[PDB]
């Protein structure tokens, strides 16, 4: 049970990629849920060791590569990498409501050649950024 | 790019049913961006998130704003000035404006930060730097 509670470098992870499922499968299995039916949630603390809700993960080592994160919204930065201090993975009831227009979905990549895809987070952008500048700028996470 | 250049110029004919100005709303655009999406320059692609950047260029290039007189290719290159579509109707005003671009080229251009020739121009300058030492 203590399994739950620590958290988690997905770099130094063997398998990164099962971690994520792991914990999609822990969640869909206390609430009686389909891996299918779980969305991911990502909420990103301003530092480490804070309350950890049940269908909650902490991560850290992510890498924010030419972006910054603040309060949870995503602004482009001319920086090459911002590191996350602590990445909370909250796997929650899907509700199929599309996108909100302010939302941008990031590559998860292991490492910096960007050759193995780990897994997927949603983030909502902030002012006027057009969610396709985050696109072409190459805006992506890095597991290390 | 041949097979791109085939492709416009088979649907372009099909629709312009041998006319001389097509309007630009009816220009095949969905058949166009489509066909390139999946099949050129898309056919090579086995990432969904450069798939969902090829498709983002294709959006914003092929669609019948790309006629309009402020149609904009690249927007803050420096983060002032932009680059503009040309208001030509001819093939020679298009190279002549290809030829008037400036040897200012960023990255910014691609739509990438202009940090990202940073460490690869300084590889370079370094790679001269030993190349040059070599040979004296």
């Amino acid at each position: 049970k203590e399994l739950k509670n620590i958290h988690v470098c997905l770099g130094g992870l063997f398998v990164p990629e099962a971690y994520i499922t792991a914990t999609r499968q822990y969640v869909a299995q206390a609430n009686s849920w389909s891996l299918e039916e779980l969305c991911l949630e990502v909420n990103v603390t301003t530092s480490q060791g804070a309350t950890l809700d049940a269908c909650s993960f902490g991560v850290t080592g992510l890498k924010l590569q030419g972006a910054t994160c603040n309060n949870n919204k995503l602004s482009l930065s001319n920086a090459i990498s911002t590191a996350l201090p602590l990445t909370q993975l909250r796997w929650v009831k899907q509700t199929n409501t599309e996108k909100k227009a302010s939302v941008v979905t990031l590559p998860v990549y292991l490492n910096f050649t960007r050759a193995d895809l780990i897994f997927t987070v949603d983030f909502e952008i902030a002012t006027k950024e057009d969610p396709r500048s985050f696109y072409e700028r190459g805006v992506a996470v890095l597991c290390t | 790019l041949r097979s791109a250049c085939d492709t416009v110029d088979t649907w372009l004919d099909d629709t312009a049913k041998g006319r001389q100005n097509i309007s630009p709303d009816k220009i095949p655009w969905s058949a166009l961006k489509t066909l390139m999406a999946q099949s050129i320059y898309g056919g090579r692609v086995d990432n969904e998130f450069d798939q969902r950047l090829l498709n983002t260029f294709l959006e914003r290039l092929f669609t019948t704003r790309s006629f309009d007189s402020e149609f904009k290719l690249a927007c803050k290159v420096d983060g002032h000035k932009d680059i503009q579509m040309p208001d030509g109707i001819r093939r020679e005003e298009f190279v002549q404006w290809v030829e008037l671009l400036p040897d200012t080229q960023t990255p910014s251009w691609l739509g990438l930060p202009n940090n990202a020739e940073r460490v690869l121009l300084t590889t370079q300058g370094v790679d001269m730097i030993s190349k040059m030492l070599k040979m004296q």
